[PDB]
C-alpha cells in the first residue's frame, strides 16, 4: 500500500527534475587533470568529436565510456 | 561484485532488524522500496546527477522514502553518502533472501503444463519442506506449454525434472 | 570558502571543499593549524592543486612535511597560484620555494610585487 504513494513521490520528483535533467548535447565536468577531462553527459556526443568548454577552449572526445566521456 | 556488497549491508540491517524486534515492518517497507525502485529506473539516474548536491539528494530522500522505517531510511542515506546507491535493489533482495532464511520460507519455481491446483502446490510444499530441510515453502506456478504433462520444479540452483527428458533421456540412451 | 583534510598519503593530500567553490588547478593552500591540545603538532603548509577528483575532492601536493596533519584540519584557499615576490628585492637574497628567505636579512613585505609561477 505504501509502495504506491512512495512511487508517486519519486515520480512526481522525476517529472519536476526532468526539464531541468536536458542532457542531449551538454554535459559536466567530474574530474579535471593533466589536461584531460571526464564528463558527466553528452548522451549523443561521437567518438573523436570536437567538444567545446564553458571558457571557450576545445576538447577532443575520444573515450565514450558508460557513465562518462573521456 | 555487487551482490556481496549487498549481502555486507543487508546483513547489517538483518542484525539490527533483529536487535530492534521489529523484522515484519523492515521487511515489509524494504519489499516497498524494492516494488518502488522496479517501478521507475530514472530515480537512480537522477540521483547519480551531478549538479544536484549532496544535501538536495538526502531532502530528495527523505521526502520521497517517507512511511518506511528509521533504518531503512538510515541506510538509504548512508547508501547515498557512500555513493553506493546503485546497489538498493540488489540489498533488497539479499535482505528478503536474508528475511526467508530467518521465517524458514523457501521460494520454488515449478513449471507444469497444466496449471496446477492449490491442493497440489500444498502437497509439493509439504513434500519439499522435509527435502530443503525448511519449515515451509512457496511455488511459483508458470506454464510454458512446449512441457509436455509433468512438472519440473527449482528449488533455489536445483532443478527437479520429471516432464519431458524422461523421453530425451531414452532417446540419448537408445543412440 | 574552507575545505577539509580527506586523506594524508606521504606528500599528497586530499582535500575536500564545498560545492561549487572548488580551486583552480595549480592554486596554492594553505593549513594553518594552532595545537589545540598536547596531543597535537603545529603544522604550516602550503598545498598545491594538482587534479580534481569526483565529489567536491581536490587532490594536492604539499611543499613541506605532512607528518602531524590530521583528517579534519580546515584548508584555506588563497585564490592563486604560488605567489613569488619578483623585482630589485630579490637580488642578493636566497629563497625557498613559496617564495620566503631562508637567509637571515628579514623578509619582504606584503605590499610588493609577486608573480604566479605557472
Amino acid at each position: 500500500i505504501r509502495a504506491e504513494e512512495i512511487s508517486a513521490l519519486i515520480k512526481q520528483q522525476i517529472e519536476n527534475y526532468e526539464s531541468q535533467i536536458q542532457v542531449s548535447d551538454v554535459g559536466t565536468v567530474i574530474q579535471v587533470g593533466d589536461g584531460i577531462a571526464r564528463a558527466h553527459g553528452l548522451d549523443n556526443v561521437m567518438s573523436g568529436e570536437l567538444v567545446e568548454f564553458a571558457n571557450g577552449v576545445m576538447g577532443m572526445a575520444l573515450n565514450l565510456e558508460e557513465n562518462n566521456v573521456g | 561484485n555487487q551482490e556481496v556488497i549487498a549481502k555486507r549491508y543487508a546483513s547489517a540491517l538483518f542484525q539490527i532488524a533483529l536487535e530492534q524486534g521489529q523484522l515484519d515492518r523492515i521487511e515489509e517497507d524494504v519489499r516497498a522500496v524494492r516494488q518502488a525502485l522496479a517501478e521507475n529506473g530514472e530515480f537512480l539516474s537522477l540521483l547519480s546527477y551531478p549538479k544536484l548536491s549532496l544535501d538536495q539528494k538526502k531532502a530528495l530522500i527523505a521526502e520521497a522514502f517517507a512511511g518506511v522505517s528509521t533504518p531503512v531510511q538510515n541506510t538509504l542515506l548512508l547508501l547515498l553518502e557512500r555513493h553506493r546507491f546503485g546497489l538498493v535493489p540488489e540489498l533488497a533482495e539479499q535482505f528478503l533472501a536474508l528475511v526467508d532464511d530467518a521465517r524458514g520460507i523457501a521460494k520454488a519455481v515449478a513449471y507444469s503444463a497444466r496449471p496446477l491446483t492449490d491442493e497440489e502446490l500444498r502437497a509439493l510444499s509439504d513434500v519439499f519442506a522435509q527435502k530443503v530441510g525448511k519449515q515451509t515453502l512457496e511455488i511459483e506456478n508458470i506454464i510454458d506449454p512446449e512441457l509436455i504433462g509433468g512438472v519440473r520444479l527449482r528449488i533455489g540452483n536445483r532443478i527437479y525434472d520429471g516432464s519431458v527428458s524422461g523421453q530425451l533421456e531414452r532417446i540419448r540412451r537408445q543412440l | 570558502t574552507r575545505g577539509r583534510v580527506i586523506q594524508v598519503m606521504g606528500p599528497v593530500v586530499d582535500v575536500k571543499f564545498e560545492n561549487g567553490h572548488l580551486p583552480a588547478i595549480y592554486n596554492a593552500l594553505k593549513i594553518q593549524h594552532k595545537a589545540r591540545n598536547e596531543n597535537e603538532v603545529d603544522i604550516d603548509l602550503t598545498l598545491e592543486v594538482a587534479l580534481h577528483l569526483g565529489d567536491d575532492t581536490v587532490r594536492t601536493i604539499a611543499m613541506a612535511s605532512t607528518d602531524g596533519l590530521i583528517r579534519g584540519m580546515e584548508v584555506i584557499d588563497t585564490g592563486a597560484p604560488i605567489s613569488v615576490p619578483v623585482g630589485e628585492v630579490t637580488l642578493g637574497r636566497v629563497f625557498n620555494v613559496l617564495g620566503e628567505p631562508i637567509d637571515l636579512e628579514g623578509d619582504i613585505p606584503a605590499d610588493a610585487r609577486r608573480d604566479p609561477i605557472h
